[PDB]
């Protein structure tokens, strides 16, 4: 919109006089000033209503001769920052072009240093300014050696320069040369002083290539601002100079552009600027051939001059050249030709040199060249070709006109949409969009010109995944572009590379049909229907999903007039989807890495073919489905990991829909003959070792409908509760487990509820089985090599008891018990109180689903009124659950109601003394919150020492809840927690506490364990009494460990204690103990570790250990 | 290069035009000139080099590049027919005694290959004083029939009092926009 | 004879490369000119990694430095050691990506995109045998942030038997005010995740911490973070540059180093930490060095290597050490009756020594281990991207252009399944 830091930068520049000494100053002003311009990078037309007095404040500095060489400097490098920022040529204009500012900029220019590196800013941009001196009016022999050698020395000398100021001598001596004074003067001079260094310089050194860029640069800058007639005598032998030095042959891109951009200079020379000598018959030679360079700058390059040339040339020249580019399209050429040549063709165009007798050639090219793909490898090329053709039919809207354009417009208008939907680079969909609004607003007599911009717009052809189901549709809704749209996916898309090309056809094509039925149903899918015999890998892939979503649309179709699927589809074509079932298994190609692939397909198509109720059931094209899907069931550990849940969610959906379409005798009621043999194996495969197979037997086993689980309900109910139980060969069996659950939920959510049939659905005569197993599995704890696996067994125990414990809300609550209701919500608010961040974020979610659930509302919820104040509606979508400090902070309040209170300790207490450290940090700033009111009340702290105790009593001898909380206990210690019972002798509560810990402490080897244990003791010598003393005593049997280490940190640990509480020892003996613990080695030998140790007894007054 | 950044380039070149402005000394071209961008008129005096100035006007962003009109600098004029839209050619009306000085020159500035292309534009100023002659008798004293590679259109105009000075630069700028293509 | 094709892109990409090439060749021996005037032959047994043998003697380097804004490009034209890149490997055009990942990944780095392929395939074709390629850039902008996820991308098709190594540099909000750099960093962090073996994360917060603390540097600016940072990839790339017997090339180090195949984030660092100007000092020994390589102060990330599991861990020794005298500590640290024993310096720890010592520097060590801490670095930027997220802000910008919510939830998912593995990771049986 406008330039808002000019506040803040008339100030830097009042500051660049101060912080010109200073490298710490400057750097941050200069950082400071690059950052502030940065900004306006997309919009360097903002920054000119302050280009006036911005410059004013910076030229004027070094214009002052009372200045250090520091600040020159410093304004040098911000004058170029704003020269990069705007742009020379538009910054330029500012600078003084006035008779007085010649001499003074030529000092400046000659009191520098080409070897400072550092001041590289002031060379590059004096350089510059000088060339503005040179635009006055007057000759330099009015100003006086003289001003014109003197330019000129200085062009020759930086001419040759590695840095940038190389680039300033290019638009210098291209002024200063082409005047008429020095024109007559030092153009012959510098161009034997060109020739020579062209003519002895090589490109196999650094400093040779680098002469020869500069002066290539010079002369295509001099050819180009300079007069016709002036350079056209020198114009062969410099070509015959470049043309002896072989720069096509050179392994330099940099010198090929420059060679090209000077020979077309040099051709364009020849010729006179109109609305032919030998000499160019060669520049043409060294055009074409720049369209099949190896790099796309050549070609954009020679296309210009190819472009300049045609047009300064005759029409029987100008036809011969667009002859000669049109070979380029060949059948032995590569894309770069291609993409050469369509750049030429938009060049030609767009001047209006194109004729209509090429009109026949050039459109049977362009439609080859939008849908240019030609695979190259793992990936194919032709982007490049196809850019170039967009910009190619964007030339056509000023050079043909209505008339001769209208035979192909029905052919360009289709192809333009065609690839301005379905293309895999946005740039390209912009790109073909920009060219049909150019030719709609030129031309206008494109089919619907105006209805197709207003949907397809530039802010329209953006998403990928919108263009495949929303314009193509609307598209395909005019009869002009539904046939041909269809025959190109079909013909290239759904036979693509990438497979997400052959699935977003396929969903385009799945709503294309709708508008096309008849044409999709007699004439696409009979080439679907052989494209499956294809051997091509990803033309059987597209082939079949084609074959699938056509078939689903038509049977959507049909639905709607109730008539059957049938009608749109004839029996022959019927006939091949029962024998693409039969040719897949004869081959045998579902091995290999396509295997999968083809499995993922055909389940897809047997989903979509049972779902449209097809005539297939009782054929055996029924049973060899139901083969491929056991098949495909038994093997999954053969599946790669990275594709295993996709099968794993459509075998079992293939199944389902399968199991609830054909597999049925009567309504309510199915074939016995399937229902005594499909449970029967399956209940035979849910006790396979591999535990691959258990965990894609027991989703198949749940998925089944209702009506065939009637009877055989308890059955697969016990197989899966067998799967659901632990034992000494099922140890990391983390994965079945977890199936096993699901497949229950799913198989009650199914079932429903139903009094008086336990066999047929779930009811009160087993509702207390079911909710033993989804407790039992909440306790599961594994610590596998892999990690704390386990955590998987319980997500799927979690939503299995929440979609449960609604379902009965929704038919009988009755049935819901309290003490089970109870337990379910203190699990839940433990597991919601997890150190892990993903699952306790889905562990809140299900927490505030079943709390805010009221319709109707669940029994047995206990504290009801205060878990809602404490979790309202509006905390449930803005509170983050997944971070720590929008979590613990409202989890913390729980404590204080009775029942939410041990097991949400023990739930906090993980994450209170876990390894992560953000965690532990929020954990323990949102407990003290908590601790702190409830710290002068007696009753509360005590409630809460028993519980603690209670936890620590339960979890004995345990590494997953010991260690977490002796690490909470120090940092509670720490804080001053436990200060009212400070002041009482002989406290049970510190008793207690020092006996767990003695026990937890009882010959612990890791030096982990030993840290914390070692931390309590030292954190418990608060406590006076026979706490006091006999803690003490414990330090002692730390002091004399079996390792340095622990008797280093015990050493530190007690020092530590003696300087934080002053009240322990007495002040007499205070200073031995302290000098005792300073000069001595405690990670020495133990023949001198224990005399100190019972040197140090002697004073505390602990009794003298015995081994 | 992608058609979208050759648009976008396309566009920049398309909205900036470049406008030389001309004519004999003391013919008035500095005085039009500070009127159109709305200067003080009584801080003007005789400049001997070339003056640019950039400024916005109906979406376009008009550098006009204005040269003085003294002989010495005659002959260095060929250093500002680059990448020239527009040529602005200023004639003193009451300078009824050097209109073949003017024309002498003007003969000279349409042949030029650089300048082969721009739109031409005759500002007949000073047309306020007593002794001015009307534009029909500029049009025929300098001979405006005869060309026919160029798009001239002479008008009568002013700069201390300002007449049809916005049509002046509006006609020149929807002839330089009619242009579907140029040279380069 | 395996080269190493380097990229650079962005400002922060090619300011830190040109840094470390600049230090890489004080410690070769390279004169600015391009000649070779070192003192010791072990300079030369593996110079052709890095550098080509052209014409003349001259060894010219492999970096392909590539930026959208015209700035960066010409400071390294003209810096110290401007001399020595090939001309034709700096490609750029005008306007960048004005901080959206969705401008030079898709509309504008996606337009160079197309010569950079070119450049770096034309610079591959002179080498013998290709093993991986390199890329430097910083997670913050669009230049960096766009551009080498859309290298990745496009290098993996046409190269799916190279490595492909990176060095993302993390932002911070204190080393930068942008609003954008959330979005940026985990549109990046979701590219470099399913197409990348290994990432060294050079977090810009460490960095500021340690010349706020340690070097107690007035106002740190980028020149001190970029010192440090062109220091520890100096001292990463050792083995690949030196001989020694532990000949770990790319490939067997990155099967070595990563045994996930999401999980390949190190945190690098190296020791003794020092600043510009002055550096002789005091003359550390092998004790006070490996007691300092495992510290979190010389860790160049916001991570505490103590809290958390070890993956893998390794170290590099430079100076007149011995792998005798470095094996006698490396196996007295692993033990607890040992004297002076450490806890979080593992166990099964890779070691290497190195003869010719680095710039200004007679002893150094660089540490380059895998430690479940570096989650910090990925819930940082989580909390950030999901305040942001449920307003909707800025998010015109990126739905305008062709992106949607679908690529943000996708990118989020990933990032919260890598946490939780991470976590789950960290809690896991030693024996
Ligand atoms: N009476 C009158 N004088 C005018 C008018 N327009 C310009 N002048 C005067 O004509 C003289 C020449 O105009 P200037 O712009 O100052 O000079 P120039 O035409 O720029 O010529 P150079 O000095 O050669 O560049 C000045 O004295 C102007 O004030 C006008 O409409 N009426
Ligand atoms: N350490 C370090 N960080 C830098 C440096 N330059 C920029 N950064 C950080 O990187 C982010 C900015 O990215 P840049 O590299 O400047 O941007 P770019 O990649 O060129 O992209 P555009 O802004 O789109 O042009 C911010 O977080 C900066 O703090 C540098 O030299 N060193
Ligand atoms: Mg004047
Ligand atoms: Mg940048």
């Amino acid at each position: 919109e406008a330039f808002g830091e000019s506040a803040e930068t008339r100030a830097l520049l009042g500051r660049l006089r101060e912080v010109h000494g200073g490298g710490a100053e400057r750097e941050v002003a200069l950082e400071r000033f690059r950052v502030i311009m940065d900004k306006y990078q997309e919009q360097p037309h903002l920054l000119d209503p302050h280009l006036e007095w911005m410059m004013n404040l910076l030229l004027d500095i070094v214009q002052d001769q009372t200045s250090p060489a520091s600040l020159v400097h410093l304004a040098f490098k911000f004058l170029y920052i704003i020269t990069k920022v705007r742009g020379y040529k538009t910054f330029l204009r500012l600078f003084p072009h006035e008779v007085a500012d010649v001499e003074p900029v030529l000092d400046l220019v000659t009191i520098q240093n080409p070897k400072d590196h550092e001041a590289w800013e002031t060379r590059y941009m004096l350089l510059l300014w000088l060339s503005v001196t040179c635009l006055i009016p007057f000759d330099f022999s009015r100003l006086d050696m003289s001003i014109m050698d003197r330019i000129l020395q200085i062009a020759e000398s930086y001419l040759i320069v590695s840095d940038k100021a190389r680039d300033a001598a290019a638009v210098l001596v291209s002024r200063f040369i082409t005047r008429p004074d020095v024109k007559q003067s030092k153009m012959a001079e510098f161009l034997d002083w060109s020739l020579c260094n062209l003519a002895r310089s090589s490109f196999q050194t650094m400093q040779g290539v680098i002469t020869m860029d500069g002066t290539l640069q010079a002369l295509a800058q001099i050819f180009k601002h300079g007069k016709r007639e002036d350079c056209l005598p020198y114009a062969a032998t410099v070509l015959r100079c470049l043309d002896g030095c072989r720069l096509p042959e050179s392994n330099q891109t940099l010198l090929r552009k420059l060679g090209v951009k000077l020979v077309q200079r040099l051709g364009l020379t020849f010729l006179k600027p109109k609305v032919v000598p030998e000499g160019v018959e060669r520049v043409i030679e060294q055009l074409l051939v720049g369209l099949k360079d190896k790099d796309t700058v050549v070609r954009w390059s020679a296309a210009k001059g190819i472009g300049r040339m045609a047009g300064r040339l005759p029409r029987a020249l100008a036809d011969d050249v667009v002859g000669s580019v049109l070979d380029c399209f060949s059948f032995q050429e590569t894309d770069k030709a291609w993409h050469g040549g369509c750049l030429a063709l938009a060049e030609l165009g767009r001047r209006g040199l194109l004729l209509p007798s090429r009109l026949v050639d050039v459109v049977a090219v362009i439609l080859k060249a939008l849908t240019y793909d030609e695979k190259r490898g793992a990936c194919s090329v032709g982007t490049n070709v196809r850019d170039a053709a967009c910009y190619v039919c964007w030339a056509f809207a000023r050079a043909y006109e209505p008339q001769e354009l209208k035979p192909f417009v029905t052919a360009i208008s289709s192809a333009l949409v065609i690839a301005a939907v379905f293309d895999r680079d946005i740039n390209c969909r912009r790109a073909a969009s920009a060219a049909f609004q150019e030719n709609v607003g030129r031309q206008g007599t494109f089919p619907h010109g105006i209805d197709i911009l207003t949907t397809a717009d530039y802010f329209a052809v953006g998403n990928r995944s919108n263009c495949f189901l929303v314009i193509s549709v609307f598209i395909a809704g005019f009869p002009e572009y539904t046939q041909p749209m269809i025959d190109h996916l079909v013909t290239m898309k759904i036979s693509h590379w990438d497979g997400v090309i052959r699935e977003l056809a396929a969903r385009a094509l799945h709503n294309l049909a709708q508008q096309a039925p008849e044409f999709s149903a007699t004439q696409v899918f009979p080439r679907l229907l052989s494209m499956t015999l294809s051997p091509d890998l990803h033309m059987r892939h597209g082939s079949i999903l084609a074959c699938a979503e056509v078939a689903y649309a038509l049977y959507k179709l049909a639905a709607q007039e109730n008539r059957p699927v049938t009608d749109h589809l004839d029996e022959q074509a019927v006939q091949g989807l029962k024998q693409i079932h039969q040719q897949l298994y004869d081959r045998q190609l579902y091995r290999g890495l396509g295997g999968q692939l083809m499995r993922q397909a055909v389940c897809v198509l047997i989903e979509k073919l049972s779902l449209s109720k097809m005539p297939f059931r009782g054929d055996t094209v029924i049973d060899g489905w139901q083969w491929l899907i056991n098949d495909t069931l038994r093997h999954l550990h053969l599946i790669s990991s990275h594709s295993r849940q996709q099968m794993k969610d459509a075998a079992v959906s293939a199944l389902a829909a399968l199991c609830s379409e054909y597999y049925m005798k009567e309504p309510g009621e199915a074939d016995p003959a399937i229902q005594e043999e499909l449970i029967t194996q399956y209940l035979a495969e849910l006790r396979n070792p591999e535990e691959m197979t258990r965990c894609g037997f027991s989703l198949a086993l749940g998925a089944l409908p209702g009506f065939l689980l009637k009877g055989r309900l308890q059955q697969v109910l016990t197989g899966l509760r067998a799967v659901t139980h632990t034992s000494p060969e099922d140890v990391s069996f983390a994965e079945s487990r977890r199936d096993g659950l699901k497949a229950i939920a799913r198989i009650c959510q199914t079932v429903g509820v139903k009094a008086g049939a336990p066999d047929e659905a779930v009811c009160g005569e087993n509702v207390s089985q079911i909710y033993c197993a989804l407790l039992g599995c909440m306790d599961d704890y594994t610590t596998d090599s892999r990690g704390d696996v386990g955590t998987w067994v319980r997500k799927a125990a979690m939503t299995s008891l929440m979609d449960l414990t609604l379902l009965l809300a929704r038919s009988q609550p009755e049935l819901i018990e309290a003490h089970t209701c109870e337990r379910i919500m203190c699990c839940v608010a433990q597991q919601a109180s997890e150190k892990i961040d993903r699952f306790r974020a889905h562990a809140a979610s299900v927490f505030l689903t079943l709390l805010h659930f009221d319709s109707p509302p669940i029994p047995h919820v206990p504290h009801r009124g205060e878990l809602e104040k404490l979790f309202p509606r509006s905390d449930v979508a803005s509170v983050n659950w997944s971070a720590p400090s929008q979590a613990f902070p409202r989890i913390t309040q729980l404590l204080g109601l009775p029942t939410y209170r041990y097991h949400v300790l023990l739930g906090l207490v993980v994450s209170l003394g876990g390894l992560t450290e953000s965690t532990i940090r929020h954990s323990t700033q949102s407990l003290f919150e908590y601790m702190k009111g409830i710290q002068s009340d007696p009753q509360a702290l005590g409630s809460f020492s028993g519980t603690l105790l209670q936890i620590f009593e339960d979890n004995l001898l345990n590494e997953r809840v010991s260690v977490p909380l002796l690490k909470t206990l120090d940092h509670v210690l720490t804080h001053g927690c436990f200060d009212i019972f400070t002041t009482e002798e002989d406290h049970p509560f510190a008793v207690k506490l020092l006996a767990l810990c003695k026990k937890e402490i009882k010959n612990s080897k890791d030096i982990q364990k030993l840290l914390s244990g070692i931390a309590v003791f030292c954190e418990m010598v608060q406590f006076p009494g026979d706490v006091r003393r006999q803690a003490l005593l414990q330090l002692c049997l730390l002091l004399c460990h079996r390792f340095p280490l622990i008797r280093k940190t015990t050493a530190s640990q007690v020092y530590e204690t003696l300087l934080t509480y002053s009240d322990v020892v007495g002040a007499d003996v205070l200073d031995e103990v302290v000098t005792v613990l300073s000069d001595t080695a405690w990670d020495a030998e133990l023949a001198v570790v224990r005399e100190q140790r019972n040197r140090l007894c002697d004073l505390l007054g602990v009794p003298r250990p015995q081994l | 290069m992608g058609l979208l950044t050759i648009l976008k380039k396309m566009k920049q070149k398309e909205r900036e035009l470049r406008l030389l402005m001309l004519g004999l000394d003391n013919a008035g071209k500095t005085t039009i000139l500070k009127k159109f961008n709305g200067e003080d008129i009584d801080t003007i005096s005789p400049t001997l080099g070339f003056n640019i100035k950039t400024l916005e006007h109906r979406g376009f962003k008009l550098n006009i590049w204005d040269v003085g009109g003294q002989k010495s600098l005659r002959s260095y004029w060929r250093n500002y027919f680059e990448s020239t839209d527009g040529l602005i050619w200023v004639v003193d009306s009451a300078d009824r005694q050097r209109m073949q000085d003017c024309q002498r020159e003007l003969q000279s500035l349409l042949v030029e290959e650089r300048l082969a292309g721009a739109t031409l534009l005759i500002f007949a100023n000073k047309q306020d004083l007593p002794g001015a002659l009307s534009s029909n008798a500029i049009r025929e004293v300098l001979e405006l029939d005869s060309i026919r590679s160029h798009h001239w259109c002479i008008q009568g105009c002013s700069a201390v009092t300002g007449e049809n000075l916005l049509p002046g630069i509006d006609w020149l700028l929807d002839d330089i926009s009619s242009r579907i293509f140029t040279a380069d | 004879m395996r080269e190493i094709v380097h990229i650079q892109a962005g400002q922060c990409g090619n300011q830190i490369g040109a840094k470390f090439w600049e230090v890489i060749s004080d410690e070769h021996g390279i004169d600015p000119t391009g000649t070779y005037h070192g003192d010791s032959d072990l300079q030369l047994d593996r110079i052709s990694v890095y550098y080509n043998e052209a014409t003349g003697g001259k060894y010219v380097p492999r970096a392909i430095l590539v930026d959208l804004e015209p700035g960066t490009m010409d400071s390294v034209r003209s810096g110290p050691f401007g001399q020595i890149f090939r001309p034709d490997n700096f490609v750029f055009g005008q306007s960048g990506a004005g901080n959206n990942w969705a401008k030079g990944h898709y509309t504008e780095g996606a337009e160079l995109v197309d010569s950079v392929l070119d450049v770096v395939r034309k610079e591959a074709e002179s080498c013998d045998c290709l093993q991986g390629f390199q890329l430097t850039h910083s997670l913050g902008g669009g230049t960096g942030s766009g551009m080498g996820t859309l290298l990745i991308s496009k290098i993996r098709e046409e190269y799916p038997d190279r490595i492909m190594n990176t060095f993302s540099v993390v932002p911070s909000p204190k080393v930068s005010d942008t609003v954008v750099e959330p979005y940026n960093a985990t549109l990046s962090v979701h590219q470099l995740v399913e197409n990348t073996d290994e990432t060294y994360c050079i977090d810009n917060e460490a960095l500021y911490d340690i010349c706020f603390r340690t070097l107690k540097l007035t106002t740190p600016t980028y020149g001190d973070l970029n010192h440090l940072v062109s220091a520890t990839m100096s001292g990463v790339t050792t083995c690949l540059r030196f001989p020694g017997q532990l000949n770990a090339d790319l490939r067997k180090l990155a099967v070595n180093m990563v045994p996930f195949p999401r999980l390949h984030f190190f945190m690098p660092g190296f020791a003794p930490l020092t600043s510009r100007g002055s550096q002789q000092y005091r003359a550390l020994t092998v004790p006070e060095l490996t007691q300092q390589v495992f510290d979190a102060k010389n860790m160049m990330a916001a991570c505490d290597p103590r809290h958390g599991r070890y993956l893998t861990v390794a170290a590099v020794f430079r100076g007149r050490m011995s792998m005798k005298e470095v094996d006698e500590q490396m196996l007295n640290v692993q033990n607890k009756n040992s004297s002076y024993f450490v806890e979080w310096i593992p166990n099964n720890v890779k070691t290497a020594v190195c003869d010719i010592p680095p710039r200004g520097l007679k002893m150094a060590v660089t540490f380059i281990g895998n430690s479940t801490a570096i989650q910090e670095l990925f819930k940082r930027i989580s909390e950030q991207f999901t305040a942001m997220f449920r307003r909707k802000a800025f998010l015109h910008w990126y739905t305008g252009e062709g992106m949607d919510e679908m690529e943000f939830t996708e990118a989020e998912s990933n990032m919260n399944d890598l946490v939780s593995e991470y976590q789950q990771y960290q809690d896991a049986t030693a024996e």
